[PDB]
């Protein structure tokens, strides 16, 4: 089998390519300024050979893709951003593994692959849309089938059908070729919108290809039929690079990002909106991921740009599913409780219900009286209303206030210090309705006994409560005659409409109904044809209107503007 | 305006440019319209082009701006004053840009910016710079003297211009507008990314006919990206020479850096009996190539700070 | 005895938050499949879905309403490291306005400030940064500015403002941690706004709480002189933050400790007036609590 735990290895330069050997013991981390081969031990990992030993500060040997070949133990090939491809043979006798070089490419090469059985085949992807294949015969190094598309970004050969291969392009169309017939393609479908950066065949099934692209998508296509189809679509938070299937588990994908995200995720494909594991140790974008052996899923090797090679293990993950909050609660103005929780406590869906678990507030607000009567009559009316509603402890307070105020004798200020505490008692339980009501009823007698800030607090809290229930009438009746000056000025700001004539254009000044210049009766009704001296209604489109009641009646049975106009100032 | 007629030489580019302009200057976003016009004026005042500054002063005044801000720059909000040195760097020497400026920009305080406004500010600055370059390189009379069918200062350190060759250079294949730069903008600026991308593809669609097309435009692209310093990885610069000529190189390496000096005679001899449309196409491709490198430098500066 | 009437959300994944707006007649549900749904009340008496779209590219954790004065506005935080603001435009047209992209790791909570000091918004972050936004022009919802930022040196998982509307309580915020650190560092903190230095400052720390915190909620004031806070770590807890007469100094007290759940308590809420408190644990039941004029809290209902 295999053994080992999580590891690190701090490198010298950023790296963007990794490959593993058939022995499941070597890593071939490469990049722009480093090309090493590593041996991993159970405790640490030690460099075994530095392939840049014949060092030359030249661009001849960069790296953007390394592919290890499993037919022998020495055949290796690298892709350079100079457009040249350098293959290596570890069996060479001097300190230089270079075997054969190739310069049959226009601009650059991006991905290099082998073919599992035959050892004399080597594909290559370009930036010029010129994919090529090579051989071991030095003279024979050309098979230059091209797709009239943009830059190639990944080529892969199938597992079972060892005559065909796949390829992905920049515009977003995935193709399928066959080595025996390199003239015409076998399929082409538009996988993404934007480049597709990676692909990976399914180890188990006969034909199952997964492509990831810049559009933050991962799609798995079924190419068994004549026309392909999309089954699953995993949505990631950044552009997807280097997607790879896990071994022995046919429904898991390991995908890394190409920007922003530093983490590595494994998805369940069946459940696409939440991952299964979250490896978070890298402190920059990871660049390569490879499963160590294709027959033992426990270990994943993943180097990054932070100059680090890691071998994290499945068991020591950072799962987000078990660290979630499954439920949610909320109240309502009517005592309705909304409760949602997943159907494992009442596992990929949740059920919610509204529990129909302050009626007196509305009737108390409506039926109370706050002015227009003497003090005794107001207290009596409020007491009667409170008694009829069912609360007697509230009802007797009104009558006691009436007895106190609406009667040598007892000292005049006897109950001042005493009435002053009933306000606080009623306020410190959430019943601001009473406190505000009795404050309004009494006024100047008790005004200079409660701090101004407390008065503002009670007024504002009660006003907000009243407005929540859409009781605008009471909400304005509180503002109009509130004791505090700063509170009784809220409908006094930006509540004056500036109005001018639509004939002479000048602003109607003063308080009248006749234009200064036009000399006409501007405020003329459309239905009454009389003069409007009170409430005038207006239409934003028709620019018409008149008396409130007449326009109401007309719009109840008609649907056109009363002034002829023709514009239906209520769209159906 | 007059510039529209000259720019409308081809229809595959004018639509993209108009779309980007409408998104940048009129569509609602993280910054008020008056602020956008003010930073546009500040950006355009770096090459001392008066056509854009004149066209933008009226727009700033008509959109509820404060006349008091146009009596100089010291009478502007301190939040907008923190952008002066970044504008200075982006104008003519973008190689020397780094994390210190951006961290000072997003440093906590009272005039502290936010990362959803800085990106729009940078895009606007680069757009205005390259537009000024086009205006002074295809001279427009406030209608072009080039072909045929007051100002105050508003500047910090006006005696700073474009320096010599470049120093650690830039290997453009390690940072491309394709793989990752577009990804960063698509996340910071969701709508201003595809419009830039459409504009770039449009600038790459136009090809000349005077005598294999693509190689001619490649020479221009690589030459300007080198004079700014973006050194590529698949080019032999011995092939750059026998694609252009000195009669068509002083023009280009004068407009890209200091377009304030380009007179009638500076153009009078471009080359041959040109069709006068290929020359407009060449003066246009410079717009994209010059606004690309600065944006790449700024995006690299952004990405180093969030990593 | 409430009647549990169930509605079919048809969400393709879990549900993480439900919120009533200002009037008790519309609710908004956020799910883990990048969707936000809105349900309105009929005169018949049932909820029907009236709007649904794709919000983020991650997993939406919370959705909150704003005051009706500023319009019909919604906010949402997601695992894609952003935060958004939406408005309904008259049929059901919900349009995106801004994308607060300043975060680096994730956003866990999002809450609107009480609508007496502007249109202000506070977002948490798993890295431990609480940021406060603002919109000086109340009517452009595309122009948001960053005013303050607080670093709490611990993972952040909840947030809750102070609804007290009096001119005697400087605005303050409460943040809750979720770090399973071996050390018993305090996991609930309080910050308050100082009028003269224009800066948020640490006010008090709840040292007695050394267990992971999943929800934080203040109680509506409506005329009280002190403050009440509810924390759901592993048993429901209620605190008191009475101040001292003239940052400011509070004398914290413990008033309730209810292990009735025999599980981990996830979320809590307050009724409308700071009289009843709700709870939600792993047992799958909601529970209500109330006081008895001796400040002796006791259960007042069990709902399945
Ligand atoms: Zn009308």
């Amino acid at each position: 089998v295999l053994t080992g735990r999580t590891m690190h290895c701090h490198l010298d330069a950023p790296a963007n390519a990794i490959s593993v050997c058939r022995d499941a013991a070597q890593v071939v981390v490469a990049g722009r300024s480093i090309f090493k081969i590593y041996a991993i031990e159970e405790e640490q990992f030690v460099e075994k050979l530095n392939l840049r030993v014949g060092r030359k500060p030249s661009l001849n040997l960069s790296c953007a893709d390394v592919v290890w070949h499993q037919m022998d133990e020495n055949l290796l090939a690298t892709a350079a951003t100079n457009g040249v491809v350098v293959t290596w043979n570890l069996g060479r006798p001097s300190r230089n593994k270079q075997d054969q070089l190739f310069t049959e490419h226009k601009r650059t090469v991006n991905k290099v692959c082998f073919h599992p059985t035959e050892a004399h085949v080597l594909l290559s992807g370009s930036q010029d849309g010129f994919m090529k294949c090579f051989d071991l015969r030095r003279k024979d190094s050309v098979s230059t089938f091209s797709g009239q598309s943009e830059s190639v970004r990944d080529v892969q050969f199938s597992i079972r059908d060892y005559f065909t291969f796949a390829s992905t392009f920049e515009n977003g169309n995935v193709q399928l070729w066959d080595i025996r017939r390199p003239d015409r393609c076998e399929r082409m479908f538009t996988a993404h919108n934007g480049p597709v950066f990676c692909c990976d065949w399914h180890p188990e099934d006969r034909g199952w290809l997964a492509t990831g692209g810049r559009d933050k998508m991962v799609k798995v296509w079924d190419m068994t039929t004549h026309r392909a189809k999309e089954m699953h679509c995993v949505q990631t938070i950044a552009s997807v690079a280097r997607v790879k299937w896990r071994p022995e588990c046919r429904h898991h994908l390991a995908t890394c990002s190409m920007m922003v995200d530093h983490n590595i995720y494994v998805w369940d494909v069946r459940r696409p909106f939440v991952p299964a594991a979250m490896f978070e140790e890298h402190r920059d974008v990871t660049t390569g991921i490879a499963w160590r052996h294709p027959h033992d899923p426990s270990f994943l090797l993943s180097g990054s740009k932070d100059s680090s090679l890691c071998q994290h293990l499945f068991r020591d993950a950072s799962q987000p599913v078990e660290r979630a909050n499954p439920e949610g609660l909320c109240y309502g103005l009517f005592g309705d409780l909304a409760f949602a929780a997943k159907e494992s406590l009442v596992l990929a869906s949740s059920a919610l219900s509204v529990f129909e678990t302050m009626r007196w507030f509305v009737d108390t607000a409506e039926r109370y009286a706050l002015a227009g009567r003497p003090l005794a009559e107001l207290c009596d009316h409020n007491a009667k209303v409170a008694r009829e509603l069912g609360r007697n402890q509230v009802a007797q307070t009104w009558t006691m206030l009436r007895i106190i105020y609406c009667s040598s004798r007892l000292p005049p200020d006897f109950f001042g210090v005493l009435v002053r505490d009933m306000l606080h008692f009623y306020a410190e339980q959430g019943d601001v309705q009473m406190a505000v009501s009795v404050l309004i009823v009494l006024g100047e007698r008790v005004r200079k006994d409660i701090d101004e800030q407390t008065q503002e607090h009670w007024y504002t809290s009660y006003i907000d409560l009243l407005q929540r229930f859409r009781l605008w009438n009471v909400s304005n009746e509180v503002v109009k005659l509130s004791t505090s000056r700063a509170v009784s000025c809220l409908n006094q700001a930006s509540t004056t409409l500036h109005v001018n004539c639509s004939h002479c254009k000048r602003p109607m000044s003063s308080r009248g109904w006749v234009c200064d210049r036009c000399h006409r009766c501007a405020s003329m009704c459309a239905v009454c044809h009389h003069v409007v001296k009170g409430l005038f209604v207006w239409c934003q489109g028709c620019s018409h209107g008149g008396h409130l009641q007449h326009i109401m009646k007309w719009l109840e049975g008609s649907s056109h503007c009363p002034a002829g106009c023709g514009h239906l100032c209520e769209y159906s | 305006d007059n510039l529209a007629v000259v720019m409308g030489l081809h229809p595959d580019y004018f639509t993209s440019f108009w779309r980007l302009h409408y998104l940048l200057l009129h569509t609602d976003g993280p910054l008020a319209s008056s602020w956008r016009h003010y930073i546009a004026i500040m950006a355009a005042a770096r090459h001392q082009c008066s056509y854009l500054v004149g066209s933008h002063m009226a727009e700033f005044l008509q959109t509820g701006g404060d006349p008091e801000w146009l009596l100089g720059l010291h009478r502007a909000p301190e939040k907008l004053r923190k952008l002066s040195e970044i504008n200075k760097l982006l104008a003519h020497r973008p190689w020397l840009i780094t994390k210190e400026h951006i961290q000072a920009l997003l440093k906590t305080g009272e005039h502290t910016w936010s990362l959803a406004e800085l990106i729009q500010a940078l895009v606007l600055l680069t757009h205005c710079h390259s537009l000024s370059s086009f205006v002074f390189g295809c001279g427009i009379l406030p209608p072009s003297e080039q072909s045929s069918p007051d100002m105050l200062c508003f500047v910090e350190d006006p005696t700073f211009g474009y320096e010599d060759f470049t120093p650690p250079t830039f290997r453009a294949q390690d940072y491309t507008w394709e793989d990752h730069g577009y990804s960063l903008i698509q996340r910071l600026y969701p709508e201003g990314g595809q419009l830039l991308d459409e504009k770039f593809q449009a600038a790459y669609s136009l090809t000349y006919n005077t005598i294999d097309t693509s190689v001619l435009r490649r020479a221009i692209w690589n030459y300007i990206h080198c004079v700014f310093g973006i050194r590529y990885d698949d080019y032999d610069y011995g092939e750059v020479n026998q694609l252009l000529e000195r009669n068509l190189k002083v023009y280009i390496k004068t407009v890209a850096c200091y377009p304030e000096k380009t007179t009638r005679r500076m153009y009078n001899l471009f080359w041959r009996h040109f069709r006068h449309s290929e020359k407009v196409h060449v003066n246009l491709l410079l717009l994209e190539a010059r606004m690309q490198a600065a944006l790449l430098y700024a995006l690299r500066a952004i990405t180093r700070y969030m990593t | 005895m409430f009647v549990a009437r169930s509605i079919a959300a048809d969400h393709k994944d879990l549900i993480h938050d439900v919120s009533f707006d200002f009037h008790g007649r519309r609710m908004a549900t956020c799910s883990s499949d990048q969707s936000v749904k809105v349900w309105d009340k009929s005169e018949s008496g049932d909820w029907h879905c009236t709007a649904s779209w794709k919000t983020h590219s991650g997993s939406v954790w919370r959705v909150t309403w704003a005051h009706p004065e500023f319009g019909q506005v919604l906010a949402s935080c997601s695992f894609d490291r952003t935060a958004a603001v939406w408005e309904e435009i008259v049929q059901s047209h919900w349009v995106k306005r801004t994308t607060l992209v300043d975060s680096r790791t994730s956003v866990t909570d999002v809450k609107f400030a009480p609508k007496h000091m502007g249109l202000m918004l506070a977002t948490c972050s798993a890295d431990g940064i609480v940021r406060i936004y603002e919109a000086p022009d109340v009517m452009n919802l595309s122009q948001w500015s960053l005013q303050h930022e607080i670093s709490c040196k611990l993972s952040c998982s909840c947030i809750s403002w102070n609804p007290s509307s009096s001119r005697a309580h400087s605005p303050m915020i409460a943040v809750g941690s979720d770090d399973s650190s071996p050390n018993a560092m305090a996991k609930v903190q309080i910050f308050e706004y100082n009028e003269n230095t224009r800066k948020y400052a640490k006010a008090e720390t709840l040292m007695t709480v050394t267990d992971p915190v999943h929800d934080i909620a203040f109680a509506p004031n409506l005329g009280r002189s002190f403050h009440i806070l509810a924390i759901a770590t592993k048993d429901v807890r209620i605190f008191t933050l009475k101040p001292v007469r003239k940052p400011t100094k509070f004398e914290i007290h413990i008033v309730a400790q209810f292990d009735n759940h025999n599980s981990q308590v996830w979320r809590v809420s307050w009724n409308i007036t700071g009289t009843v408190l709700a709870s939600s644990g792993d047992d799958g039941c909601v529970r209500l609590w109330k006081a008895n004029y001796m400040d002796n809290w006791k259960c007042t209902g069990i709902l399945k």
